[PDB]
């Protein structure tokens, strides 16, 4: 929604034509005009978790999973001891066993509407010039595009709610829940937070820190050599990760080793330029995992500009970097075709033109049905660990530049 | 709450049958079962189990088998054998009682409150007057004699 004005016609019109000043005659002057367009550059859309699962359709309303597990008996049990002139002895009884399990699924629902009454359909034009009542065809077509952006925003909110907590929680006192509904949807995410009581920039004592991240993320790979779904593969971090590594006094000795920087001889100790410029590659080579930086930002309701992945926090992936999950579109009643009801999945957009009745109007309804769904649990013990969250430092904000406040006319 | 996580439904355990000495020999006769005995909790469980049966020598239920009351000296004096790996008690009421075999001591429990695969100490204690002979951790019995 922009203001319906004419730009050039309004600059040439906010100029008093019949006004004189304290000098009681009209005076000479020179006038320059300029046009500015104020936007918020630092409120971007969380397009990270769009790739962490694609979208799918099912034309059903519930999905159920069945798992059948078998456990045979082992060929163990050494042999019984004999003497030559006697009889044999019988062998013990073994046991085999099978179990079977079940899980379900069912989606959510959301739709909304908007209506335009009879006055504003033909009683609005521009503000500088005059227009023969056709600005509503411009303003509906933006609001038609806006309703598609609502559902794309609603999909990402549920998606990030799983990615951050593994818990869809909807409360009545909530933005964009006027109907006052209740959902607490607990997915089966096991141990979403990695423990780290001294983070990386604790720096207890004089100047020496406490925890080596090259050793910490190598400790995790060592403790999951026989847990193949549990060793880390990549890490996605916010902006200020190199500035934690460069002030660490453990990682620094890795940087000095690969360049021969003994401080007492050979060199005076360098500044933090190259001492941080090589902090990524020495982290990537000695932990073996990938690092992706996601510094994309949004603006808070009240405060300053925040990051999507928060400041002193990162995510840790596991056995694959591929799609962790799936977003499912379920069925919805579309229009009939030949007396039979026809269905459809995905976001829909229905037009209800009542432009010929006694007060005419025009209405649009938009929504869909669906919910995210995780990929697949561990069959042995029913656990899910593909992503985990780590709070790695406390004072990353002091290593980050500030932001412009939101300009508001 | 719109998603149920995995929970198990079926629980099937398939054990093997009660082993016995090949060279000692078999002798088994089918007897009728006592209807007053709740035979459900005697054949309950997937575990390999044997148990002793007595017989009513007289009265209105004569010739019917019932599990041996070890606290009764009359039921100890009337033991006739063991039931090995119990049958369909619901479709039929005539059990095959083994009168002569050689069974390890880990597979014979009298009490329902007795763990499987463990020796029943009440059976070992009364094995002199139950005509049981414990040799090499095995019960030897023959009730034809």
């Amino acid at each position: 929604m922009r203001v319906p004005i004419n730009i050039n016609n309004a600059l040439a019109r906010v100029r008093d034509p019949l006004s004189i000043g304290g000098l009681k005659f009209p005076t000479t002057k020179e006038i320059q005009e300029a046009v500015a367009a104020i936007a918020d550059k630092f409120n971007q859309e969380n397009d990270l978790v769009d790739r962490f699962f694609p979208e799918d359709s099912t034309f059903a309303s519930e999905l159920e999973l069945y798992l059948l597990r078998t456990q045979d008996a082992e060929q163990t049990g050494m042999t019984f001891v004999h003497q030559v002139g006697s009889t044999s002895l019988p062998v013990e009884a073994r046991v085999a066993k099978v179990d079977l399990a079940k899980a379900t699924w069912s989606p959510l629902a959301f739709k909304e509407s908007r209506v335009w009454d009879e006055k504003e359909i033909l009683y609005l034009g521009r503000l500088a010039d005059e227009v023969q009542a056709g600005v509503i065809n411009e303003q509906i077509a933006e609001s038609l595009t806006w309703l598609m952006a609502r559902m794309r925003n609603r999909r990402r909110w549920l998606t990030w709610q799983v990615m951050r907590t593994g818990r869809i929680t909807i409360q009545p006192n909530d933005p964009y829940n006027p109907n006052g509904l209740k959902y607490v949807i607990d997915y089966g995410v096991t141990d979403i937070e990695l423990p780290l009581p001294q983070k990386f920039d604790a720096k207890d004592g004089n100047g020496n820190s406490a925890v080596d991240p090259i050793q910490y993320f190598r400790d995790l790979i060592k403790a999951a050599t026989y847990f193949p779904d549990r060793r880390p593969v990549a890490i996605i971090v916010g902006p200020g990760f190199d500035e934690v590594l460069a002030d660490n006094t453990f990682v620094q000795k890795y940087v000095e080793y690969e360049k021969g920087w003994v401080v007492g001889q050979n060199t005076v100790q360098p500044p933090r330029e190259v001492y941080r410029q090589a902090a990524l590659d020495i982290f990537k080579r000695y932990t073996g995992l990938e690092v992706m930086v996601y510094d994309k930002t949004y603006r808070d309701q009240d405060g300053s500009v925040k990051y999507w992945i928060p400041v002193g926090e990162l995510i840790v992936l596991n056995q694959s970097t591929g799609p962790v999950g799936r977003f499912v579109y379920t069925a919805h009643v579309a229009g009939q075709r030949n007396g039979k009801v026809v269905y459809a999945t995905g976001p829909y957009l229905t037009v209800k033109d009542h432009l010929q009745d006694d007060p005419p109007y025009y209405a649009i309804i938009a929504g869909f049905h669906g919910l995210p769904q995780l990929s697949g649990y561990n069959t042995e013990d029913f656990s899910f660990h593909r992503f985990k969250w780590l709070k790695y430092a406390n004072n990353v904000q002091s290593y980050l530049p500030p932001f412009p406040p939101k300009v508001e006319l | 709450d719109k998603i149920q996580l995995f929970r198990t439904i079926g629980r099937v355990q398939y054990w093997e049958r009660v082993p016995r000495l090949h060279a000692y020999g078999v002798f088994a006769l089918p007897f009728p079962m006592d209807p007053d005995v709740e035979w459900g909790n005697w054949f309950a469980g997937p575990h390999p189990k044997a148990f002793l049966v007595s017989v009513h020598p007289s009265g209105p239920k004569a010739g019917h088998v019932y599990p041996t009351d070890l606290s009764d000296p009359d039921s100890v004096a009337n033991v006739i054998g063991m039931v090995l790996d119990g049958h369909d008690y619901e479709a039929d009421h005539n059990v095959t009682v083994t009168l002569r075999a050689a069974v390890p001591i880990e597979y014979v429990q009298q009490g329902i409150e007795a763990p499987p695969l463990q020796p029943d100490p009440a059976v070992l204690n009364a094995a002199p007057q139950l005509k049981l002979k414990v040799i090499k951790g095995h019960y030897f019995f023959d009730y034809t004699r």
